[PDB]
C-alpha cells in the first residue's frame, strides 16, 4: 500500500543516483579479461595428453 | 496520497531507462566484432558416474578440482572421486526431496536442501567417525533453491519465499536478510570477492546484493520468464542469466544495461545451468532438450553441444583450474568432459 | 597401499547403495492435495492408525505406504511440482461443504470454484499424463446437512435436479470427473468421507493394488 | 549314404511322389514371404530405435520377430529349392533344406512360449516396479535356440529313413515317422504350455480385480479379448498342419492321397509366423505411437 510504494521508491531512488559506464568500455574490459587468459583455459585450448588428468 | 505516490515511481523508471540509455554507445558486438572466433569445441566423455538411483538435481565442485558431491532424489548425498571414479561417501540425507547441494571451500563441510525448507550442514572430518549432521538452519519460508558457502562459517541461502539470507553456522540464526524479489528466487552467485552476490528469481528480473551491509544495489531486467540460473563472470564485472524463455543474456554490473543475448530459433526449451569457463570466453549453458549447449560469451554465434544425456541436463559445474566440465542429469547419471 | 581400500570401501558404498535402493523401490508413493480446509488432516490422521514438507509411513495389508503433504509451500506451485513425477498417485482432497462459502477475494471467487480450478490444474498437468487421482470429498455430513437450506444452484448456476444428497452429491463428483482430459491413460477413483470412516485406508489399498495391476498389464504390453 | 543322387529318387519313388521352374503358386508364397520379412524388420527397427523399449519384454517381442523373419527366410528357400530342384540335390543338401524349415518354426514357437513365460512371470509377481533381471532374458532366448538347433539338425545326424526304407513319412520322405513324432509331441506340449500361462494370466488379473471394491470389469474383459485373439489365431493357422503331420505318421504308403496337397498347410503355418507382428504391436498401444 502506501509504506510498499515508498519503500519501492525509496529503493529505485537509490538506483537511479549511479555512477554508470558506457557500454563500450564495459565490451573493452571483457574482451581484455578474455584475451588476457586465453592461454589458461584448458576448454579453449585443449591440453597436452600427458598433462591432462582424466586422460592420462 | 497512494495514487501520487505511485505515479511517482514510473518517473523514476523513466529517468533510470533514459540514463541507462545516454550509456549506450555500441553494442558489445561491434567492440568485438573484428576478433577471431573460437572454432569449434569438440569435447567428449571421459568419465560417468553411475550410483544413483533416481533424478540429480544438483552437484558442486570443490575447491581441489577432484572432488565433486551430487544430490539425487533417492535421498543420497554421494562425494565422488572423479579422477577414480570411486565413491568417497555417501551420506542418506534425512529428507528425499533435495534440490541443492554445495560443497565447502575449506573441503571440511557439504550443505544441502530443499522442500524441507531447510538448510542441512554434513561434517566430513569428524575424529574416527562417520559423517554426521553437523547443524540445521531453519529460518526460510520456503523451499531452499540454491546455497553457497562463504567459508567454514557463513552460508548464503535462496529460497522460493522470495527471499535470501547469510546465516551464521556456529549460531544458526540469520545474520542478514535480504529482500525485494517479487517471485520466487531459482539460484544465486557468489563473486569472487565474497563481498556481493547477484540473485535471479521467477519475476523475470536478478539484483545484485551488498553481504555486508544488505541492501540492493542494482536491479536488472529484460528476460520474459523465470530466471533458472545465474552464474557470475570470472572478473566479478559481470554475469550471465539463463531463463524459461530460451534465453541468455549478459549484464555488466557497472553499465546498469544488458550486453549480449545467446539465443538460437531451433532452441526453444528453458535453461537449467549456466557457467563459465576458467577464461570467461566459453558459456555453457544445460537445457530442456537433454543437451549442454557451448556459446562463445564474446560473441553470440554457438561453439558446441554436449549430447550424452537421455533426460533433461539438470546442473552443470566447471572446476576451478578450468580442467574439466561436470554435467548431471535426470537419467541418473553424471558425466565429466574434456 | 591405499588405492586398494579406496576401491574396497566404493564396492561397499555400491552394495549399500543397491541394498537401499531395491529397499526403496517396493513402496507406494503417494502425494496429498487438497484447497485449504480441505479434509487433509482428517485424512491423514485416520490413515495413520495403520515447516515444508511433511512425510507420513504406514504398512497396511503387507505393502508399504509413503504419503508427502506439501500443503506448507505457499511459493509457486509449477518450480517444484515436477520433483513429484513418478509418484504411485495423487490423493486429491475437496471439501463439499465449500459450495456454498466465498475465499478471501469475498467478491465473486467461490471456494469451491477455486478447489475444482486447482484439481484442473493438477490433473491436466504435463507431469502427471499417466498418474492415477484418488478424489476424497470430504465433510459429506455437513454437506448433507448445509444442502437442505441453502440450494446448489449458488455453485453451478447450470444445474436442474433435486435438492437432495445423493443427486448432488453424483452431479459434483461428475463435475470433477468431466475436467479429466487426459481420460485414456489415468482414471480417477472417487470416494466420499467422512470425519468418521474406518475405511478410507482400504479404498487407497484397493486403488494401489488396482494401479499396480494396471501397470503390470502395460509392462507387458497386454495392455 | 549321404553323396547318392538315387537315394533322393528311391525313397521319392516310394512314397509315391516321383515327378519327372517356378510354379503357378510359387511366386505369390514369395512375395507373401517378402511381406512377412519386411513386417518384422519393422518390429525390429522400432523396437531397437527407441530407447522405451529397451526394457526386456521388448527383447523377447524382438526375439518372436527375429524367429519370424527367420521363418520366411527359411520358406523363401524351401519354395525355391523344391520343386524340380529336389532331384538336382543330395540327401545333405536335402536335410539342410528341411532342417532351415523345422529349425526356423520351432524357433517361432519357442518364441511365443518364451513371451508367455515372461508375462506369467510378471503378473504373478505384481511388484511396482519391474527390473530388468537379465538372467532369464539371456537364460530362456538361449535356451529357445539351442533347443530349435538340437531338433531341427537331428535327422541329419542320423534318425532317418535312409537304411529302413518302410519308416518313411510320405511329407518328407527322407525323414523318419518316429521323428515326425517326436516334433508332433514337442509342439502339443509347447501349445499346452502357452494355453494354460496365457489362461492363469487372465484368472490372476481377474481374480486379484474382483477383490477391489469402487463406486465406479471393462480392464478384465479387454484382457479376455487379447487372450482371445492370440491363442485362437495361433490355433487356427497352426492346426491344419499339426494334423496333417499326424495323418502323415498314421497312414502307410500311398494309402492317404491329401498328403500331396501340404504346401498350403506350411504357407498357413508362415502365415501365422507373419500373423504375430500384427497381434504383438497392434494390441500394445504404446507400439502404435512409436511406430510413426
Ligand atoms: C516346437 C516344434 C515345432 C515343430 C515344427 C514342425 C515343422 C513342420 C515343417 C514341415 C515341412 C517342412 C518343409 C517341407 C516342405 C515340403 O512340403 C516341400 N519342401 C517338399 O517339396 P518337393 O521337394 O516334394 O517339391
Ligand atoms: C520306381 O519303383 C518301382 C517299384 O520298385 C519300379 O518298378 C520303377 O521302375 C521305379 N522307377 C524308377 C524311376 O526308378
Amino acid at each position: 500500500s502506501i509504506a510498499q510504494a515508498r519503500k519501492l521508491v525509496e529503493q529505485l531512488k537509490m538506483e537511479a543516483n549511479i555512477d554508470r559506464i558506457k557500454v563500450s568500455k564495459a565490451a573493452a574490459d571483457l574482451m581484455a579479461y578474455c584475451e588476457a587468459h586465453a592461454k589458461e583455459d584448458p576448454l579453449l585450448t585443449p591440453v597436452p595428453a600427458s598433462e591432462n588428468p582424466f586422460r592420462e | 496520497e497512494l495514487d501520487q505516490l505511485r505515479q511517482e515511481a514510473e518517473q523514476l523508471k523513466n529517468q533510470i531507462r533514459d540514463a541507462r540509455k545516454a550509456c549506450a554507445d555500441a553494442t558489445l558486438s561491434q567492440i568485438t566484432n573484428n576478433i577471431d572466433p573460437v572454432g569449434r569445441i569438440q569435447m567428449r566423455t571421459r568419465r560417468t558416474l553411475r550410483g544413483h538411483l533416481a533424478k540429480i538435481y544438483a552437484m558442486h565442485w570443490g575447491t581441489d578440482s577432484r572432488l565433486l558431491v551430487s544430490a539425487s532424489q533417492d535421498g543420497k548425498l554421494i562425494i565422488w572421486d572423479s579422477y577414480t571414479t570411486n565413491k568417497v561417501h555417501a551420506i542418506p540425507l534425512r529428507s528425499s526431496w533435495v534440490m541443492t547441494c554445495a560443497y565447502a571451500p575449506s573441503g571440511n563441510y557439504v550443505a544441502c536442501g530443499g522442500l524441507d525448507n531447510i538448510c542441512s550442514i554434513y561434517n566430513l572430518k569428524t575424529r574416527e567417525g562417520n559423517v554426521r549432521v553437523s547443524r540445521e538452519l531453519a529460518g526460510h519460508t520456503g523451499y531452499l533453491s540454491c546455497c553457497r558457502f562463504l567459508d567454514d562459517n557463513q552460508i548464503v541461502t535462496s529460497s522460493g519465499d522470495t527471499t535470501c539470507a547469510l546465516w551464521d553456522i556456529e549460531t544458526g540464526q540469520q545474520t542478514t536478510t535480504f529482500t525485494g524479489h517479487t517471485g520466487d528466487v531459482m539460484s544465486l552467485s557468489l563473486a569472487p570477492d565474497t563481498r556481493l552476490f547477484v540473485s535471479g528469481a521467477c519475476d523475470a528480473s536478478a539484483k545484485l546484493w551488498d553481504v555486508r551491509e544488505g541492501m540492493c544495489r542494482q536491479t536488472f531486467t529484460g528476460h520474459e520468464s523465470d530466471i533458472n540460473a545465474i552464474c557470475f563472470f570470472p572478473n566479478g564485472n559481470a554475469f550471465a542469466t539463463g531463463s524459461d524463455d530460451a534465453t541468455c543474456r549478459l549484464f555488466d554490473l557497472r553499465a546498469d544495461q544488458e550486453l549480449m543475448t545467446y539465443s538460437h530459433d531451433n532452441i526453444i526449451c528453458g535453461i537449467t545451468s549456466v557457467s563459465f569457463s576458467k577464461s570467461g570466453r566459453l558459456l555453457l549453458a544445460g537445457y530442456d532438450d537433454f543437451n549442454c549447449n557451448v556459446w562463445d560469451a564474446l560473441k553470440a554465434d554457438r561453439a558446441g553441444v554436449l549430447a550424452g544425456h537421455d533426460n533433461r541436463v539438470s546442473c552443470l559445474g566447471v572446476t576451478d583450474d578450468g580442467m574439466a566440465v561436470a554435467t548431471g542429469s535426470w537419467d541418473s547419471f553424471l558425466k565429466i568432459w574434456n | 597401499a591405499e588405492d586398494k581400500a579406496a576401491v574396497e570401501r566404493s564396492k561397499m558404498i555400491d552394495r549399500n547403495l543397491r541394498e537401499d535402493g531395491e529397499k526403496a523401490a517396493r513402496e507406494v508413493k503417494l502425494l496429498l492435495l487438497g484447497a485449504g480446509e480441505s479434509g487433509k488432516s482428517t485424512i491423514v490422521k485416520q490413515m495413520k492408525i495403520i515447516t515444508g514438507i511433511v512425510e507420513t509411513h504406514f504398512t497396511f495389508k503387507d505393502l508399504h505406504f509413503k504419503m508427502f503433504d506439501v500443503g506448507a509451500q505457499r511459493s509457486e506451485r509449477k518450480k517444484w511440482i515436477h520433483c513429484f513425477e513418478g509418484v504411485t498417485a495423487i490423493i486429491f482432497c475437496v471439501a463439499l461443504s465449500d459450495y456454498d462459502l466465498v475465499l478471501a477475494e469475498d467478491e465473486e471467487m467461490n471456494r469451491m470454484h477455486e478447489s475444482m480450478k486447482l484439481f484442473d490444474s493438477i490433473c491436466n498437468n504435463k507431469w502427471f499424463t499417466d498418474t492415477s487421482i484418488i478424489l476424497f470429498l470430504n465433510k459429506k455430513d455437513l454437506f448433507e446437512e448445509k444442502i437442505k437450506k441453502s440450494p446448489l444452484t449458488i455453485c453451478y448456476p447450470e444445474y436442474a435436479g433435486s435438492n437432495t444428497y445423493e443427486e448432488a452429491a453424483a452431479y459434483i463428483q461428475c463435475q470433477f470427473e468431466d475436467l479429466n482430459k487426459r481420460k485414456d491413460t489415468k482414471e480417477i477413483y472417487t470416494h466420499f468421507t467422512c470425519a468418521t470412516d474406518t475405511k478410507n485406508v482400504q479404498f487407497v489399498f484397493d486403488a494401489v493394488t488396482d494401479v499396480i495391476i494396471k501397470n503390470n498389464l502395460k509392462d507387458c504390453g497386454l495392455f | 549314404d549321404y553323396v547318392n543322387y538315387d537315394i533322393i529318387v528311391r525313397h521319392y519313388n516310394y512314397t509315391g511322389k516321383l515327378n519327372i521352374s517356378i510354379k503357378l503358386t510359387s511366386v505369390v508364397f514369395i512375395l507373401i514371404c517378402c511381406f512377412i520379412i519386411l513386417e518384422n524388420i519393422f518390429v525390429l527397427l522400432t523396437i531397437w530405435k527407441t530407447k522405451k523399449f529397451h526394457r526386456p519384454m521388448y527383447y523377447f517381442i524382438g526375439n518372436l520377430a527375429l524367429s519370424d523373419l527367420l521363418a520366411g527366410v527359411a520358406y523363401t528357400a524351401n519354395l525355391l529349392l523344391s520343386g524340380a530342384t529336389t532331384y538336382k540335390l543330395t540327401p545333405a543338401q536335402w536335410f539342410l533344406r528341411e532342417g532351415s524349415m523345422f529349425v526356423a518354426l520351432s524357433a517361432s514357437v519357442f518364441s511365443l512360449l518364451a513371451i508367455a513365460i515372461e508375462r506369467y512371470i510378471t503378473m504373478l509377481k505384481m511388484k511396482l516396479h519391474n527390473g530388468s533381471n537379465n538372467f532369464r532374458l539371456f537364460l530362456l532366448i538361449s535356451a529357445c535356440w539351442v533347443i530349435s538347433l538340437i531338433l531341427g539338425g537331428l535327422p541329419i545326424m542320423g534318425w532317418n529313413c535312409i537304411s529302413a526304407l518302410s519308416s518313411c513319412s510320405t511329407v518328407l520322405p527322407l525323414y523318419h515317422k518316429h521323428y515326425i513324432l517326436f516334433c508332433t509331441t514337442v509342439f502339443t506340449l509347447l501349445l499346452l504350455s502357452i494355453v494354460i500361462l496365457y489362461c492363469r494370466i487372465y484368472s490372476l488379473v481377474r481374480t486379484r480385480s474382483r477383490r477391489l471394491t469402487f463406486r465406479k470389469s471393462e480392464k478384465s474383459l479387454a484382457l479376455l479379448k487379447t487372450v482371445i485373439i492370440v491363442l485362437s489365431v495361433f490355433i487356427a493357422c497352426w492346426a491344419p498342419l499339426f494334423i496333417l503331420l499326424l495323418l502323415d505318421v498314421g497312414c502307410k504308403v500311398k494309402t492317404c492321397d491329401i498328403l500331396f496337397r501340404a504346401e498350403y498347410f506350411l504357407v498357413l503355418a508362415v502365415l501365422n509366423s507373419g500373423t504375430n507382428p500384427i497381434i504383438y504391436t497392434l494390441t500394445n498401444k504404446e507400439m502404435r505411437r512409436a511406430f510413426i
